RNA sequence: AAACCGGUUGAUCCUGCCGGACCCGACCGCUAUCGGGGUAGGGCUAAGCCAUGCGAGUCGCGCGCCCGGGGGCGCCCGGGAGCGGCGCACGGCUCAGUAACACGUGCCUAACCUAACCUCGGGAGGGGGACACCCCCGGGAAACUGGGGUCAAUCCCCCAUAGGGGAAGGGCGCUGGAAGGCCCCUUCCCCGAAAGGGCUGGCGGCCGAUCCGCCGCCAGUCGCCCGAGGGUGGGGGCACGGCCCAUCAGGUAGUUGGCGGGUUAAAGGCCCGCCAAGCCGAAGACGGGUAGGGGCGGUGAGAGCCGCGAGCCCCGAGAUGGGCACUGAGACA
């Protein structure tokens, strides 16, 4: 499967027209082609690591590169919103969060919050045994116990330890917290949520971010709580 | 269906009725004064005094908080290429601009208004044989126009 | 199979036909559209069988009633020319299907939507007349 | 299966009755259908199992014997025998060549049952009594 | 630069055509030094016919065998013909068919499938077989191909359990705008997994220089099966938008709908049995003609006109004309 230079997602930190006919495909991992990075585009453009496709192919080729906890030797592997990139042999660690300008950025961040991964809840599932399912917005599950995922409603956003399998902490959403919009036009703006007219479709209700005080308005969608005044982990 | 082409910079300062005694003899005068090539270097400096002016032209019909954001930084702009003199004339004063102060940037021109040269068409050939260092590096199109900041590090070999 | 009632139900009634059979008016998910006035037994009813609808909703009139749990009706708009600034008003034919718990005649303003095709040229049923539709508003929570 | 002898495609004519031409010219195999796989009323019970599309199963009963009865007025379920189709409403030809389908009357063991599964397709014969 | 100029009269004011001046596209004539940038070139002509060559492989960390060099612990390395896995449905070309759910925009699939990959939960027990390369022979002009012997597998098959499908009755519960869905309970019928395989290191045991392995365990790593979701690709549906002709006015009879079925991965007159007479049309049916649709492009001060709507990108269709299937996640290639 090949993907046209002109195909590629807009956002990409790539020329347009200066290069090859050719962009680097995504290989169906754990996020969306429109939404996601290629590994091998993150070593080559985002790090600058690599000057060729081959030299990202030989970094990526030896591990060096560890995502999620989870050291990935696959140069299509795509990487999206509130992932954790780690380079072992430089021990540098970025964060993949929204930013206002190049859309998704790799932030530096501490190495505690390293194994910290914010989630947001895409829905439920109910699963054989009586448990629950728990999707989250890069396709990941978690298998729950019924009673404890029922009180957990989807946009909730939990705060997930990939070293535990588990939850740190479930971040409900209501109204008054601190809410970063995830995708559309106002990307990268953290404010707090003040008001909603809900609509029929819940997913497409209407919501108000405020920041002292700069409104914007996205859909219910496209925000993420990232808890209340203090952001639980570092994303800008 | 249809794939875009570059087409030719040089017609906005064509004429479209070249057989005019009038306008045959004003364009013979400014070929004379500034040593050009061809008409077409003569209607490329008008098509470069018809954008200048054209986007004055647009910007006076812009509404007032449209034009304040580019209002400065189009003269400010047009100032800094040594086209005007004061970088904060009204905005209709830029429309009675004239092809001539296009003219005078032409880095063959500069050659010969510094006095570094014989004559208008031996400062072409200055910089045509790479005699004429802009900044210490040497720049061999006679056409070039000059920014303002640029114009004293003109030096000879 | 269709039982008029003297009064309407609500979402969730259950009522028992002649025949003994239990229906329950089924809620359709539109929340500005009352149940009709009678109930049918029809699988393929969306108030009263297992037919699942969309949310896109249209606003027709009936024009023809001579097809078996069916009808024409009308969709009509505004189009406008860009040469003359001018508008055109257009109007296209429509198959709708008609279920037994709804009446309609020619010339009537019903609610249609789309659902899972259902023969040739039906993909649309009507949902209920324009007089069983209720004013709506969503719900607009500020923080102060 | 996916055969092109029994096309599922879209009709060549509009709803006015005119017609339109092809926009594709060739039969794909998506949109291709399969023959007729109910079973025959047999001895004994043969099944079939298919692969189609995607690389799944469906199971084919080729020659029916026995039908899962259920008595709804006891609730059990008995594996009874078949000893013929006594009528077949969406079509007598089914009832005619001992062909069971869904709906169809068969006069089981214990008496009479409404065919209550797609035999071609569930591969199996779902009964009950009347 | 929002422009006019020539021409009907003996002369004049009009009307009104035709010409000049400009830009771009194709072909052609005369002439032609250099460089830079650019997704220019049998498209506007036959989807006319073709000599010749090149145009999809890779993996020894799935598998046995053979050969050569080296070394003793248990093998190292190079090579050969193969089996086997994955890919070859991407990529490249062209514009006949198509006035259509083809294309564009905006929405759906609660009516669907998806190998490779990601995440969560669970699993990997027992037992068999065959066919290549090769060896002994061939047959045939060649294409191709026969018989016997013989070593393997991540090759093929069986058994078990998990799981899965159907029919039926109940439910607290989940998702979701809305359950013919998911989950749990009960009854029966039916189908029905897996490669613990490779590598590395460690341990121990069996065995022998005619062996250079086999076995048990442990860890690391790459893999295999099931359930759920995602991802990607694809099948299908809807609202609206975009040619000309009335010297084309009535057309349609599976035609329009209903009910019951078959088939499909999945809804549907998709197909079939029965019932009805409906469906489209002057707001232009039907018929004819032309054309792949879009992003877009040329021109003009603009409204607009035109398509040079060839080249670049997205969707579609096709592979001498017309059909039909195998394998496969996916082709009717
Ligand atoms: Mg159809
Ligand atoms: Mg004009
Ligand atoms: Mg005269
Ligand atoms: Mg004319
Ligand atoms: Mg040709
Ligand atoms: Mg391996
Ligand atoms: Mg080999
Ligand atoms: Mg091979
Ligand atoms: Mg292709
Ligand atoms: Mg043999
Ligand atoms: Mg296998
Ligand atoms: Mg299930
Ligand atoms: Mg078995
Ligand atoms: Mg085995
Ligand atoms: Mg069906
Ligand atoms: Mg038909
Ligand atoms: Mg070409
Ligand atoms: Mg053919
Ligand atoms: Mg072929
Ligand atoms: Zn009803």
């Amino acid at each position: 499967v090949h993907l046209r230079k002109s195909l590629a997602p807009y956002w990409w930190p790539i020329p347009r027209k200066a290069g090859g006919v050719w962009a680097v495909r995504p290989s169906t991992g754990p996020h969306s082609l429109e939404y996601s990075l290629p590994l091998a585009v993150v070593v080559r453009d985002v790090l600058r690591y690599a000057k060729t496709l081959r030299e990202a192919r030989y970094i990526i080729s030896r591990g060096y590169i560890k995502v999620d906890g989870v050291v990935r030797k696959d140069y299509k592997f795509p990487i999206g919103l509130m992932d954790v990139v780690e380079i072992v042999p430089t021990g540098e660690i970025y964060r993949v969060v929204p930013d206002e300008a190049k859309y998704y950025d790799l932030k530096p961040i501490p190495s505690s919050e390293a194994a910290l991964k914010p989630l947001r809840v895409e829905g439920k599932t109910a699963v054989s045994g009586g448990r629950i399912q728990l999707h989250f917005h890069d396709g990941r599950n978690l298998i729950l116990p019924p009673d404890v995922g029922r009180q957990i409603k989807t946009f909730d956003t939990v705060v997930y330890d990939l070293e535990n399998k588990a939850i740190k902490t479930h971040l409900p959403l209501r109204l008054g917290q601190l809410a970063v919009v995830t995708h559309g036009g106002n990307i990268g703006f953290v404010g707090q949520f003040f008001e909603v007219v809900w609509t029929l479709k819940r997913r497409q209700s209407v919501v108000a971010l405020r920041k002292g005080e700069e409104v914007r308005r996205t859909i219910l969608d496209y925000i993420m709580v990232i808890g209340t005044e203090a952001p639980v982990v570092k994303i800008s | 269906g249809g794939l875009k082409k570059p087409k030719k910079k040089y017609l906005a300062g064509k004429p479209k009725k070249i057989w005019n005694k009038q306008l045959l003899l004003e364009e013979l005068q400014l070929m004379g004064e500034y040593g050009l090539r061809n008409k077409k270097e003569l209607w490329l400096a008008r098509a470069r005094l018809k954008w200048i002016v054209r986007r004055a032209r647009a910007l006076l019909s812009m509404t007032a908080e449209e034009r304040a954001p580019l209002e400065v930084p189009f003269k400010e702009k047009l100032y800094k290429m040594g086209f005007i003199e004061d970088p904060n004339v009204p905005l209709d004063r830029i429309l009675s601009l004239d092809v001539r102060a296009i003219l005078e940037r032409r880095l063959q021109t500069l050659v010969f208004r510094m006095g570094l040269a014989k004559s208008i068409h031996h400062a072409r050939q200055l910089v045509v044989h790479g005699h004429v260092l802009v900044a210490g590096r040497r720049v061999t199109s006679p056409g070039f126009l000059v920014p303002r900041e640029l114009e004293d590090k003109i030096t000879i070999e | 199979t269709v039982v008029k009632l003297q009064s309407r139900p609500k979402v969730g009634d259950v009522v028992t036909l002649p025949d003994g059979k239990k229906v329950e008016v089924k809620n359709i998910g539109v929340p500005y559209v009352l149940p009709p006035a009678a109930v049918c037994d029809d699988p393929l009813c969306p108030w009263h069988g297992h037919l699942k609808i969309r949310l896109k909703l249209l606003e027709v009139t009936v024009e023809k009633v001579r097809m078996h749990k069916a009808a024409v009706v009308t969709h009509e708009w505004v189009h406008y020319l860009p040469k003359y600034n001018r508008y055109e008003r257009r109007r296209r034919r429509m198959r709708v299907r008609v279920p037994e718990c709804i009446e309609v005649k020619p010339g009537d303003k019903v609610i249609i939507a789309e659902t899972r095709p259902l023969s040739k040229t039906i993909a649309w049923v009507v949902i209920g007349k324009k007089e069983d539709v209720v004013e709506w508003k969503a719900k607009h929570e500020t923080l102060p | 299966m996916k055969l092109g002898a029994f096309y599922k495609g879209g009709d060549l004519v509009k709803p006015s009755g005119g017609k339109k031409g092809r926009v594709r010219k060739t039969k794909k195999k998506a949109l291709g259908g399969g023959p007729p796989q109910i079973p025959k009323l047999g001895e004994e019970d043969i099944r079939y199992v298919e692969r189609v599309r995607g690389g799944n199963h469906k199971v084919r009963l080729r020659q029916a014997r026995y039908a899962n009865v259920y008595i709804p007025k006891e609730r059990r379920h008995v594996k009874a025998k078949i000893l013929s189709i006594v009528s077949s409403p969406s079509n007598p030809d089914y009832a005619r060549r001992n062909y069971i389908v869904k709906g169809a009357i068969i006069q089981t063991e214990v008496g009479k049952a409404v065919v209550t599964s797609r035999p071609g397709q569930d591969g199996v014969i779902n009964a009950v009594l009347i």
